[PDB]
Protein backbone atom coordinates (compact mmCIF):
# COMPACT_ATOMS: atom_id res chain seq x y z
CA UNK A 1 0.00 0.00 0.00
CA UNK A 2 2.90 1.88 0.09
CA UNK A 3 3.63 1.33 -4.09
CA UNK A 4 -0.06 2.30 -4.55
CA UNK A 5 0.82 5.70 -2.72
CA UNK A 6 3.85 5.69 -5.26
CA UNK A 7 2.78 4.48 -8.42
CA UNK A 8 0.14 6.87 -8.36
CA UNK A 9 2.56 9.77 -7.41
CA UNK A 10 4.43 8.20 -10.58
CA UNK A 11 1.39 9.22 -12.93
CA UNK A 12 0.08 12.11 -11.25
CA UNK A 13 3.25 14.16 -11.45
CA UNK A 14 4.66 13.64 -14.85
CA UNK A 15 0.60 14.44 -15.88
CA UNK A 16 0.17 17.08 -13.73
CA UNK A 17 3.60 18.49 -15.41
CA UNK A 18 2.98 17.91 -18.91
CA UNK A 19 -0.57 19.58 -18.16
CA UNK A 20 1.69 22.62 -17.11
CA UNK A 21 4.17 22.40 -20.15
CA UNK A 22 0.77 22.27 -22.21
CA UNK A 23 -0.72 25.54 -20.30
CA UNK A 24 2.55 27.19 -21.10
CA UNK A 25 2.71 26.81 -24.31
CA UNK A 26 -0.75 27.63 -25.19
CA UNK A 27 0.03 31.26 -23.20
CA UNK A 28 2.23 31.92 -25.87
CA UNK A 29 0.82 30.80 -28.50
CA UNK A 30 -2.01 32.94 -27.54
CA UNK A 31 0.53 36.18 -27.11
CA UNK A 32 1.98 35.47 -30.33
CA UNK A 33 -1.67 35.52 -31.77
CA UNK A 34 -3.08 38.37 -30.04
CA UNK A 35 0.05 40.49 -30.67
CA UNK A 36 0.02 39.54 -34.51
CA UNK A 37 -3.52 41.19 -34.26
CA UNK A 38 -2.88 44.43 -32.33
CA UNK A 39 0.24 44.62 -34.85
CA UNK A 40 -1.54 44.89 -37.88
CA UNK A 41 -5.19 46.11 -36.34
CA UNK A 42 -2.71 49.04 -35.85
CA UNK A 43 -1.31 50.00 -38.88
CA UNK A 44 -4.38 49.19 -40.63
CA UNK A 45 -6.44 51.41 -38.28
CA UNK A 46 -4.23 54.61 -39.35
CA UNK A 47 -4.28 53.54 -43.01
CA UNK A 48 -8.19 53.27 -43.14
CA UNK A 49 -7.81 56.75 -41.32
CA UNK A 50 -6.14 58.13 -43.65
CA UNK A 51 -8.42 57.00 -46.61
CA UNK A 52 -11.10 58.28 -44.98
CA UNK A 53 -8.79 61.48 -44.61
CA UNK A 54 -7.29 61.88 -48.35
CA UNK A 55 -11.06 61.31 -49.60
CA UNK A 56 -12.83 63.57 -48.41
CA UNK A 57 -13.12 64.78 -51.64
CA UNK A 58 -12.08 62.38 -54.53
CA UNK A 59 -8.33 62.70 -54.72
CA UNK A 60 -7.94 62.04 -58.36
CA UNK A 61 -4.44 61.33 -58.86
CA UNK A 62 -3.82 59.81 -55.40
CA UNK A 63 -7.36 57.50 -56.56
CA UNK A 64 -5.33 54.72 -57.77
CA UNK A 65 -2.49 54.20 -54.86
CA UNK A 66 -5.01 54.31 -52.34
CA UNK A 67 -7.16 51.20 -53.99
CA UNK A 68 -3.78 49.63 -54.20
CA UNK A 69 -3.12 50.07 -50.74
CA UNK A 70 -6.37 49.33 -49.77
CA UNK A 71 -6.36 46.30 -50.88
CA UNK A 72 -2.94 45.36 -49.55
CA UNK A 73 -3.59 46.23 -45.82
CA UNK A 74 -6.98 44.65 -45.84
CA UNK A 75 -5.70 41.50 -47.93
CA UNK A 76 -2.59 41.02 -45.42
CA UNK A 77 -4.78 41.20 -42.40
CA UNK A 78 -7.27 39.13 -43.75
CA UNK A 79 -4.31 36.69 -44.17
CA UNK A 80 -2.85 37.46 -40.84
CA UNK A 81 -6.16 37.17 -38.71
CA UNK A 82 -6.84 34.01 -40.19
CA UNK A 83 -3.60 32.57 -39.43
CA UNK A 84 -3.93 33.83 -35.82
CA UNK A 85 -7.27 31.72 -35.56
CA UNK A 86 -5.34 28.56 -36.84
CA UNK A 87 -3.00 29.05 -33.91
CA UNK A 88 -5.24 29.83 -31.58
CA UNK A 89 -7.74 26.89 -32.45
CA UNK A 90 -4.82 24.03 -32.41
CA UNK A 91 -3.52 25.12 -28.96
CA UNK A 92 -6.81 23.87 -27.91
CA UNK A 93 -6.98 20.62 -29.77
CA UNK A 94 -3.78 20.41 -28.06
CA UNK A 95 -4.99 19.81 -24.24
CA UNK A 96 -7.65 17.47 -25.27
CA UNK A 97 -5.13 14.01 -25.30
CA UNK A 98 -4.09 15.51 -21.82
CA UNK A 99 -7.62 15.92 -20.68
CA UNK A 100 -8.58 12.56 -21.09
CA UNK A 101 -5.49 10.68 -19.68
CA UNK A 102 -6.06 12.78 -16.65
CA UNK A 103 -10.11 11.64 -16.25
CA UNK B 1 22.30 0.37 25.10
CA UNK B 2 23.90 0.34 21.76
CA UNK B 3 20.30 0.89 20.11
CA UNK B 4 19.49 3.34 21.58
CA UNK B 5 23.13 4.90 21.87
CA UNK B 6 23.89 5.21 18.55
CA UNK B 7 21.25 3.36 16.28
CA UNK B 8 18.39 5.78 16.68
CA UNK B 9 19.80 9.28 17.23
CA UNK B 10 21.62 8.16 14.07
CA UNK B 11 18.48 7.66 11.92
CA UNK B 12 17.03 10.63 13.37
CA UNK B 13 20.43 12.27 12.18
CA UNK B 14 19.65 11.18 8.57
CA UNK B 15 15.79 12.03 8.46
CA UNK B 16 17.09 15.51 9.21
CA UNK B 17 20.32 15.86 6.47
CA UNK B 18 17.37 14.58 3.96
CA UNK B 19 14.56 16.91 5.40
CA UNK B 20 17.57 19.29 5.27
CA UNK B 21 18.50 18.21 1.55
CA UNK B 22 14.66 17.86 0.52
CA UNK B 23 14.26 21.58 1.60
CA UNK B 24 17.41 23.71 0.30
CA UNK B 25 16.18 21.26 -3.23
CA UNK B 26 12.84 22.52 -3.21
CA UNK B 27 14.28 26.30 -2.52
CA UNK B 28 16.45 25.38 -5.56
CA UNK B 29 13.58 24.50 -7.70
CA UNK B 30 11.91 27.73 -7.07
CA UNK B 31 14.39 29.97 -8.39
CA UNK B 32 14.87 27.80 -11.54
CA UNK B 33 10.54 28.28 -11.90
CA UNK B 34 11.16 32.21 -11.15
CA UNK B 35 14.20 32.10 -13.09
CA UNK B 36 12.61 30.70 -16.11
CA UNK B 37 9.90 32.88 -15.88
CA UNK B 38 11.79 35.83 -15.54
CA UNK B 39 13.21 34.89 -18.96
CA UNK B 40 10.13 34.50 -20.29
CA UNK B 41 8.89 38.14 -19.67
CA UNK B 42 11.68 39.61 -20.82
CA UNK B 43 11.41 37.90 -23.91
CA UNK B 44 7.42 39.03 -24.67
CA UNK B 45 7.74 42.49 -23.12
CA UNK B 46 10.94 42.68 -25.93
CA UNK B 47 8.83 40.72 -29.03
CA UNK B 48 6.32 43.43 -28.06
CA UNK B 49 8.26 46.60 -28.02
CA UNK B 50 9.82 45.60 -31.30
CA UNK B 51 6.38 45.13 -32.42
CA UNK B 52 5.85 48.85 -31.65
CA UNK B 53 8.47 49.54 -34.14
CA UNK B 54 7.60 47.48 -36.86
CA UNK B 55 3.71 48.58 -36.70
CA UNK B 56 5.12 52.38 -37.36
CA UNK B 57 7.61 51.21 -39.91
CA UNK B 58 4.82 48.97 -41.82
CA UNK B 59 2.61 51.98 -41.94
CA UNK B 60 5.06 54.33 -43.04
CA UNK B 61 5.98 51.95 -46.00
CA UNK B 62 2.73 52.08 -46.99
CA UNK B 63 2.49 55.72 -47.30
CA UNK B 64 5.54 55.78 -49.43
CA UNK B 65 2.76 53.85 -51.96
CA UNK B 66 0.44 56.92 -52.57
CA UNK B 67 3.41 58.49 -54.27
CA UNK B 68 3.75 61.97 -53.01
CA UNK B 69 7.02 61.85 -51.03
CA UNK B 70 5.64 65.52 -49.93
CA UNK B 71 2.47 64.08 -48.22
CA UNK B 72 2.26 65.39 -44.77
CA UNK B 73 1.19 61.91 -43.96
CA UNK B 74 4.29 60.05 -44.96
CA UNK B 75 6.82 62.93 -43.85
CA UNK B 76 4.84 62.99 -40.48
CA UNK B 77 5.20 58.68 -39.91
CA UNK B 78 9.07 59.13 -41.00
CA UNK B 79 9.49 61.50 -38.21
CA UNK B 80 7.77 59.38 -35.71
CA UNK B 81 9.64 56.70 -36.83
CA UNK B 82 12.37 58.54 -35.23
CA UNK B 83 10.90 59.55 -32.29
CA UNK B 84 9.67 55.88 -31.63
CA UNK B 85 13.10 54.69 -32.42
CA UNK B 86 14.78 57.26 -29.83
CA UNK B 87 12.67 56.02 -27.36
CA UNK B 88 13.13 52.64 -28.09
CA UNK B 89 16.82 53.32 -26.73
CA UNK B 90 16.30 55.24 -23.64
CA UNK B 91 13.77 52.71 -22.19
CA UNK B 92 15.26 49.63 -23.36
CA UNK C 1 13.50 64.78 -43.85
CA UNK C 2 16.17 67.16 -45.55
CA UNK C 3 16.84 66.66 -48.76
CA UNK C 4 12.50 66.80 -49.48
CA UNK C 5 11.73 70.42 -47.75
CA UNK C 6 11.11 71.74 -50.79
CA UNK C 7 10.60 68.53 -53.25
CA UNK C 8 14.12 67.59 -55.12
CA UNK C 9 12.80 66.06 -58.42
CA UNK C 10 15.98 64.36 -59.51
CA UNK C 11 16.35 62.44 -56.36
CA UNK C 12 12.92 62.10 -55.89
CA UNK C 13 12.85 58.60 -57.77
CA UNK C 14 15.83 57.47 -55.75
CA UNK C 15 14.54 58.76 -52.63
CA UNK C 16 11.14 56.69 -53.12
CA UNK C 17 13.26 53.53 -54.36
CA UNK C 18 15.20 53.73 -50.98
CA UNK C 19 12.54 54.42 -48.45
CA UNK C 20 10.97 51.25 -49.99
CA UNK C 21 14.42 49.10 -49.49
CA UNK C 22 15.32 50.27 -45.83
CA UNK C 23 12.03 49.95 -44.47
CA UNK C 24 10.92 47.08 -46.54
CA UNK C 25 13.95 45.67 -44.83
CA UNK C 26 13.45 46.35 -41.70
CA UNK C 27 10.35 45.22 -42.08
CA UNK C 28 11.04 41.66 -42.42
CA UNK C 29 14.38 41.72 -40.05
CA UNK C 30 12.20 43.32 -37.27
CA UNK C 31 9.36 40.30 -37.88
CA UNK C 32 12.39 37.89 -37.98
CA UNK C 33 13.57 38.92 -34.72
CA UNK C 34 10.38 38.91 -33.12
CA UNK C 35 9.93 35.53 -34.52
CA UNK C 36 13.63 34.46 -32.91
CA UNK C 37 12.42 35.67 -29.31
CA UNK C 38 9.25 34.47 -29.17
CA UNK C 39 10.83 30.69 -29.84
CA UNK C 40 13.22 31.30 -27.33
CA UNK C 41 10.18 31.88 -24.89
CA UNK C 42 8.28 28.45 -26.18
CA UNK C 43 12.02 26.64 -25.41
CA UNK C 44 11.86 27.27 -21.59
CA UNK C 45 8.02 25.34 -21.34
CA UNK C 46 9.23 21.93 -21.69
CA UNK C 47 11.42 21.98 -19.01
CA UNK C 48 9.08 24.11 -16.44
CA UNK C 49 6.86 21.38 -16.49
CA UNK C 50 9.83 18.67 -15.72
CA UNK C 51 10.42 21.01 -13.12
CA UNK C 52 7.17 21.01 -11.53
C1 LIG D 1 -8.63 49.11 -38.67
C2 LIG D 1 -9.69 47.68 -38.19
HG1 LIG D 1 -8.63 46.41 -36.82
C1 LIG E 1 20.79 55.05 -32.76
C2 LIG E 1 19.82 56.59 -32.49
HG1 LIG E 1 17.75 56.06 -32.73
Amino acid sequence: LSRFKQEYSQAASVLVGDIKTLLMDSQDKYFEATQTVYEWCGVATQLLAAYILLFDEYNEKKASAQKDILIKVLDDGITKLNEAQKSLLVSSQSFNNASGKLL
Amino acid sequence: GVVEGKLIPELKNKLKSVQNFFTTLSNTVKQANKDIDAAKLKLTTEIAAIGEIKTETETTRFYVDYDDLMLSLLKEAAKKMINTCNEYQKRH
